[PDB]
């Protein structure tokens, strides 16, 4: 998309209808004539292109409403509403831009933003740049969250988010002109090896990549065209659906197999019925022979019963050896149609071991890519975020993503090593109590008009409670807590002093000689400069090799790579480095998935605010003063970097709109 | 609206692999039992029609008489009469034996016989006397 059509598709919005939010801050615009519609559209895509075309400078109102043209530049009030409402929701002037304007010297509101992962982070520049006051309270020793970066000396390797997933649409583009990532593209070759040492053929390769593919459609025939959402009172997952699918086929086989054979018999009986015939015929031509040649024994010149005699005999005789004559060219073709069919015989099975352990390990990839084995991700709902998928190549990040939140982080005030324990909400304000995660002796207190909880869906999904709500949170949003999934993911990254792999090939697979073990050192990444392989455990195996030494787990990290490349090219590994995301207690696991018997509603339940009770009986209704961002609370893109970048974004807005009023609604 | 192709997935069939814990096991097993019994019912009839082959070793061929190539006839030799009147003994109206018995007469005549000759061979009796058998 081009023009100021591709303004709104790399914003996420359609160029041609107003959106939901829109709805809401320009109702007059939308119940409006058609044309006027169109004028705004028009606007907001010019100003998206303006924003866009240059992000290294802020887009000022006045610099707006130069660059459009009559008509739609003579309107200058909807100008004005358009740019603040673009302002405002971080469809502009987010990120790292130079400010035309320089800031208030005095702020409005305190705000508390618990944890400063990405999604912390773009909130509260957002916040600070619309005139709040903003302080960060953050458990570790670092920004960042899930996006963690190893270094040591020039070798580096991240150990948390790696992947931009595509720049058509995405916010981190937009980040990507702003800070200077080397954005490196991901060549999607990807040679499998299974656990002898020895590449998989191309026969193979493609044959078990096309069923797996195959097999996941025929789940989502199952979910959509069958209604099969629900065995036993229970909601049904993607690794049932993927048994009962995998089961049909092996017993289709034998189906066909028993048709096959079936027909042989129906055949070998025609044959007995027929072979019986010409037994007790040719029993029959062989005592009418006789007969025959004693009639024609008696000398003639015969009486005329006599001459009858033979003559007879010789007419039954030659009919005889005309049936039997018939029943041998109906014998040959009996004869052929059981070398035609026991000749093309079906398939002998559907997958053989060796088969399965390669889809095995097409179904570690679908483990990883989701954070958790399928027999959790719900079968109605694990892809309902397909649709909204970023254009072109995947990449990474080859300086280290770290630079992205470290680069965020200019310029606010950030308390590192400054773990919440309580959060306090009432009608008038708020307040948040945090320790010293060195001493946890030294305790803080920290007054707010609202606080922004960033926290992962694993910490509040702990018990017992690593954060205490005060009064605890309602019903509503603790069952969407228990019903999201919070799934698992590590990476052992692996340092070397020689490229000894196929430069040429980011990524390449190892086949696990068993289902249970498909997740665990399942793949291999080349993505940097320097010697650095990095390792995935991926399904059941990311929870289980926690438990595992590092030097165990690099050992077998070396044992399958001296299988792929021979016992003498792998040199012991400089540093190794073993991620135990579930165990981090900031994290609790990697990211989130849509567990079985939750729902996408869930991610919208996870993102509304929480406003407290009245604290006078019989005051007016208060204003909202919990509010939630993170990968966990964005519906369209959870599990991401840009998905808790742009809830930050959304909250931001959200705040604003209610401390700093939304003057761009009238 | 329909499967992908080669996949096989009926309404029937996932309730019968999903009716408990082992079902698809169990479901499996029927059928490969039922595919043993087909399979050695097999060897079993390939190899009494193997018996049945055997017992035909030779065929029909030292048993086979030449073909008499023999031009037909118009007139009726006395002897041609009497050979007549016994094929319709013993074949009743099946004109194509009784053809083939006198040898040189052709199927109509074996018809025209039985009108011109009616009565004085007696004909309907003798048909009447092949129907009691
Ligand atoms: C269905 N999924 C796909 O479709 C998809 C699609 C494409 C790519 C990916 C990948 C998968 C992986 O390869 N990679 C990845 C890897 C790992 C290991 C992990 C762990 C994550 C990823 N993420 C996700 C990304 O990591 C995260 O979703 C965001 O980072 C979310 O961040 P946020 O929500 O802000 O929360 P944080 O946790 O960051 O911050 C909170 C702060 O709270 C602090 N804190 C805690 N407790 C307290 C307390 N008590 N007091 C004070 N502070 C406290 C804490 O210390 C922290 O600082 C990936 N996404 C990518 O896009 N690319 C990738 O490459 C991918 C998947
Ligand atoms: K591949």
């Amino acid at each position: 998309p081009s023009g100021v059509e591709g303004a709104a598709f790399q914003s996420r919005l359609p160029h041609d209808r107003m959106t939901s939010q829109e709805a809401a801050c320009f109702p007059d615009i939308i119940s409006g004539p058609q044309q006027t519609q169109k004028v705004f559209l028009f606007i907001r895509n010019r100003t998206l292109q303006l924003w866009l075309d240059n992000p290294k400078i802020q887009l000022t109102f006045e610099a707006t409403l130069q660059q459009l043209e009559a008509p739609y530049n003579s309107d200058t009030v909807l100008v004005h509403r358009v740019h603040s409402y673009l302002e405002r929701h971080g469809l502009i002037n987010f990120g790292i831009y130079k400010r035309i304007k320089p800031l208030p010297t005095k702020k409005t509101g305190k705000v508390i933003i618990i944890g400063s992962g990405v999604s912390g982070l773009a909130a509260a520049r957002q916040l600070q740049s619309f005139g709040m006051d903003v302080t960060l309270l953050e458990a570790r020793d670092r920004v960042g969250g899930r996006v963690a970066t190893f270094r040591k000396g020039n070798y580096v390797a991240d150990l948390g988010a790696m992947v931009v997933t595509g720049l058509g649409g995405n916010p981190m583009a937009v980040v990507s002109k702003q800070v200077n990532m080397e954005l490196a593209k991901i060549k999607q070759k990807c040679p499998l090896y299974e656990a002898n040492g020895q590449a998989v053929p191309k026969e193979k390769d493609e044959m078990v990549e096309q069923e797996f593919n195959r097999l996941l459609e025929a789940t989502s025939y199952l979910s959509h065209q069958l209604d099969f959402n629900v065995l036993n009172n229970k909601p049904v997952s993607l690794g049932q659906a993927l048994e009962v699918v995998i089961q049909l086929q092996e017993k289709h086989v034998k189906d066909e197999q028993i048709e096959h054979w079936k027909k042989i018999v129906k055949t070998q009986e025609e044959l007995k019925e027929l072979l019986n015939k010409m037994v007790n015929l040719k029993e029959k031509i062989k005592e009418l022979h006789q007969q025959y040649k004693e009639a024609s024994e008696v000398k003639p010149p015969r009486d005329i019963t006599a001459e009858f005699l033979v003559k007879s005999k010789h007419r039954d005789l030659t009919a005889l050896c005309k049936e039997y004559d018939e029943l041998a060219e109906t014998q040959g073709k009996l004869e052929e149609k059981l070398q035609e069919l026991e000749a093309n015989p079906p398939s002998d099975v559907y997958l053989s071991s060796r088969d399965r352990q390669i889809l095995d390990w097409h179904f570690a990839n679908l483990e990883f890519a989701n954070a958790t084995p399928l027999s959790t991700l719900s079968l109605k709902h694990w892809d309902q975020d397909d649709d909204f998928e970023f254009t072109g190549s995947h990449l990474t990040v080859r300086n280290g993503y770290s630079c992205v939140p470290v680069a965020l982080a200019e310029g606010l005030d950030i308390k590192l090593n400054t773990a919440v324990r309580q959060v306090r909400y009432t009608a008038s304000g708020c307040e948040v109590i945090a320790v010293n995660t060195r001493s946890t002796s030294q305790t803080f207190i920290y007054k707010c008009d609202a606080v922004l909880c960033t926290l992962p869906l694993g910490v509040l999904k702990q018990q017992p409670p690593a954060v205490q709500f005060v009064p605890p949170l309602p019903e509503w949003k603790t069952s969407a807590v228990q019903r999201m999934g919070f799934g698992n993911l590590n990476k052992v990254v692996l340092c070397f002093d020689r490229v000894f792999w196929d430069p040429s090939v980011n990524l390449f697979g190892h086949v696990g000689s068993t289902t249970a073990s498909r997740g665990e050192l399942f793949l291999f990444w080349n993505l940097y400069k320097a010697p650095i392989l990095l390792a995935l455990v991926a399904g059941e195996a990311a929870g289980i090799m926690e438990n595992i030494s590092d030097d165990v787990i690099v050992g077998r990290c070396l044992a399958i790579l001296k299988g792929i490349f021979g016992s003498s090219a792998v040199p012991q590994p400089k540093e190794t480095v073993v991620s135990r995301w579930r165990a981090d207690p900031w994290a609790r696991g990697s990211y989130s998935y849509v567990a079985a018997g939750s729902s996408g509603n869930d991610y919208d339940l996870m993102a509304q605010p929480i406003t407290p009770g009245p604290s006078i009986p019989g005051a007016p209704q208060p204003i909202p003063r919990l509010f939630f961002a993170g990968e966990h609370t964005i519906r369209n893109y959870p599990a991401t970097v840009h998905g808790a970048l742009l809830s930050g974004l959304r909250e931001a807005g959200r705040i604003a709109d209610q401390f700093l009023g939304a003057m761009y609604t009238l | 609206r329909k499967p992908p192709k080669g996949m096989f997935l009926s309404q029937e069939d996932v309730e019968a692999v999903s009716a408990n814990a082992t079902a698809a096991t169990t479901v499996l097993r029927q059928l490969d039992m039922e595919l043993v019994s087909v399979k050695r019912q097999i060897q079993n009839i390939k190899q009494t029609n193997s018996a049945l082959k055997e017992k035909l070793d030779g065929g029909i061929e030292p048993y086979r008489l030449p073909e008499v190539i023999q031009k037909c006839n118009a007139r009726w030799t006395t002897e041609e009469q009497l050979l007549a009147v016994q094929a319709i003994r013993k074949y009743g109206r099946d004109f194509q034996a009784i053809s083939d018995v006198i040898g040189n007469k052709s199927v109509v005549q074996v018809k025209n016989f039985f009108v011109n000759y009616r009565r004085r061979f007696n004909i309907d009796e003798v048909l009447q006397e092949w129907e009691a058998e």
